[PDB]
DNA sequence: AGGAAAGTCCCC
DNA sequence: TGGGGACTTTCC
């Protein structure tokens, strides 16, 4: 009898909501999803079918998987964890009512107090470890299922974690996303000024990654050039080939150094010198 | 007779109100003075004077009539959003240096309000004229902690409510009052109060100093409809407009208005617009106008950037 | 659901 | 005595 996630929660892109925003307003969707054919996180209990409980909870995104201070909310959610009876006539079941409620950094102690008052910790991490400051910007769902043993008594299946989910609000944990864009032709030599209308970025950790497999180059600009987390004004990179003859058409995309995420690329038209 | 005159009004545009949670000594209400190598600060001066006299400063509203504003003045000699500087010698001019505007939380307006009107109906020098003028009376005499009429406190309190809904926390006004020697001792008499220009909190998105930070093309053909990337500073998508303009001889100005949509106003600091047709598309020699961000509501504009309408 | 406002932090 | 940018929460 073993749990397995046949559809992970759509990692980057959802913005955890504070409890103070009109309550609800959505749910966690799965890696693969789109409005035409929507999705929500799912697990396929394997090697068993029937009655039991399908408990979930949020856990630290790294090594000591400590109960994380945010709270899941939705149908059958309480004290921070979703807990309900799973439908017995199927082995693949999804949760379309999973919300991630975040806590204001100040009530951050009251929560981790609740994450052991309420008796919550899949991995049984020591209080010592629970003290270390949290990364209230990323969570992992922890599906820990209870099926029935050959006899009939409750059986605690192994807790399995889902790919981390990252807030969208946190300007450093978001999904890089170019928007409009001054231009893209430039030339083999490079030194050209483009205006980029990025989504909320950060002047310390971000940088246009001109590239094209067989090459790769950042755009020349500076923190001063990053206009309100929103606009970046760089100069077209010298191409690797600084004596082109015909139009190589590489690809530029905002890259975030720290985490290394990159964005859906665009089409820069590196022209003949 | 004697009377307060404003030797120097407050800067008005450019001073960011600071929340009680930001730190003291964060800045100081500047007077209306940039004047290169030289600071400034608001200052008033009595007239047909009174040798020694004390002047107190406090924050009033900005609407039709002068009411008591929640934000409080905070600085050296200030306490309880009031500042008793004394102009009591052979020199009447009295400046208010290093003053500040505590920004009250919406969450706490009624409270500071009620707590201000009240610590004023018991003054007379702060006549019911500002709280509920239904309170009309008082003078100056005294009454520290003196109880107010039970029914009184109400007309005060309820006033401390129907006014809070109307209180704009993004704009204030200084209300200098002079008091002078009376009946041997006490700076007993309220010598006519003077109220300053409006001071516009610098942080209100509506009060931002429209600035043109960068621009795609400085020049462009006269034939219009050309895309440009103009990186500004905290504009308000609906209430903004890019405007090209040039004066033709004595008086008479010419104006053009960049095309676009709130849609085109990217994240409050970017507007992507297309140029407009210049004065006349028929020009054998390059023409130069100016482009200036512009707030539609108050028409407050901005230091402009030059453009160059080249021929067709 | 975004986008903004309202309010806090924090650093040169 | 200074001030400004952007982080966090809240509003809609």
């Amino acid at each position: 009898a073993y749990v397995e996630i046949i559809e992970q929660p759509k990692q980057r892109g959802m913005r955890f909501r504070y409890k103070c925003e009109g309550r609800s307003a959505g749910s966690i969707p799965g890696e693969r999803s789109t409005d035409t054919t929507k999705t929500h996180p799912t697990i396929k209990i394997n090697g068993y079918t029937g009655p039991g409980t399908v408990r979930i909870s949020l856990v630290t995104k790294d090594p000591p998987h400590r109960p994380h201070p945010h709270e899941l909310v939705g149908k059958d959610c309480r004290d921070g964890y979703y807990e309900a009876d799973l439908c017995p006539d199927r082995s693949i079941h999804s949760f379309q009512n999973l919300g991630i409620q975040c806590v204001k950094k100040r009530d951050l102690e009251q929560a981790i107090s609740q994450r052991i008052q309420t008796n919550n910790n899949p991995f049984h991490v020591p209080i010592e470890e629970q003290r270390g400051d949290y990364d209230l910007n990323a969570v992992r769902l922890c599906f820990q299922v209870t099926v029935r043993d050959p006899a009939g008594r409750p059986l605690l299946l192994t807790p399995v974690l889902s790919h981390p989910i990252f807030d969208n609000r946190a300007p450093n944990t978001a999904e890089l996303k170019i928007c409009r864009v001054n231009r893209n032709s430039g030339s083999c030599l490079g030194g050209d000024e483009i205006f980029l209308l990025c989504d909320k970025v950060q002047k310390e950790d971000i940088e246009v990654y001109f590239t094209g497999p067989g090459w790769e180059a950042r755009g020349s600009f500076s923190q001063a050039d990053v206009h309100r987390q929103v606009a970046i004004v760089f100069r077209t990179p010298p191409y690797a080939d600084p004596s082109l003859q015909a139009p190589v058409r590489v690809s530029m995309q905002l890259r975030r150094p720290s985490d290394r995420e990159l964005s859906e690329p665009m089409e820069f038209q590196y022209l003949p010198d | 007779g004697p009377y307060l005159q404003i030797l120097e009004q407050p800067k008005q545009r450019g001073f960011r109100f600071r929340y009680v949670c930001e730190g003291p000594s964060h800045g100081g209400l500047p007077g209306a003075s940039s004047e290169k190598n030289k600071k400034s600060y608001p200052q008033v001066k009595i007239c047909n004077y009174v040798g020694p006299a004390k002047v107190i400063v406090q924050l009033v509203t900005n609407g039709k009539n002068i009411h008591l504003h929640a934000h409080s003045l905070v600085g050296k000699h200030c306490e309880d959003g009031v500042c008793t500087v004394t102009a009591g010698p052979k020199d009447m001019v009295v400046g208010f240096a290093n003053l500040g505007i505590l920004h009250v939380t919406k969450k706490k307006v009624f409270e500071t309000l009620e707590a201000r009107m009240t610590e004023a109906c018991i003054r007379g020098y702060n006549p019911g004229l500002l709280v509920h003028s239904d309170l009309a009376y008082l003078q100056a005499e005294g009454g520290g902690d003196r109880q107010l009429t039970d029914r009184e406190k109400e007309i005060i309190r309820q006033a401390a409510v129907q006014q809070t809904k109307e209180m704009d926390l993004s704009v204030v006004r200084l209300m200098f009052t002079a008091f002078l020697p009376d009946s041997t001792g006490s700076f007993t008499r309220r010598l006519e109060p003077v109220v300053s220009d409006a001071i516009y909190d610098s942080k209100a998105p509506n009060a931002s100093n429209l600035k043109i930070v960068r621009m795609d093309r400085t020049a462009g053909c006269v034939t219009g409809g050309e895309e440009i990337y103009l990186l500004c500073d905290k504009v308000q998508k609906d209430d903004i407009q890019i405007r090209f303009y040039e004066e033709e001889e004595n008086g008479g100005v010419w104006e053009g208005f960049g095309d676009f949509s709130p849609t085109d106003v990217h994240r409050q600091f970017a507007i992507v617009f297309k140029t407009p047709k210049y004065k006349d598309v028929n020009i054998t020699k390059p023409a130069s106008v100016f482009v200036q961000l512009r707030r539609k509501s108050d028409l407050e504009t901005s230091e402009p950037k030059p453009f160059l309408y080249y021929p067709e």
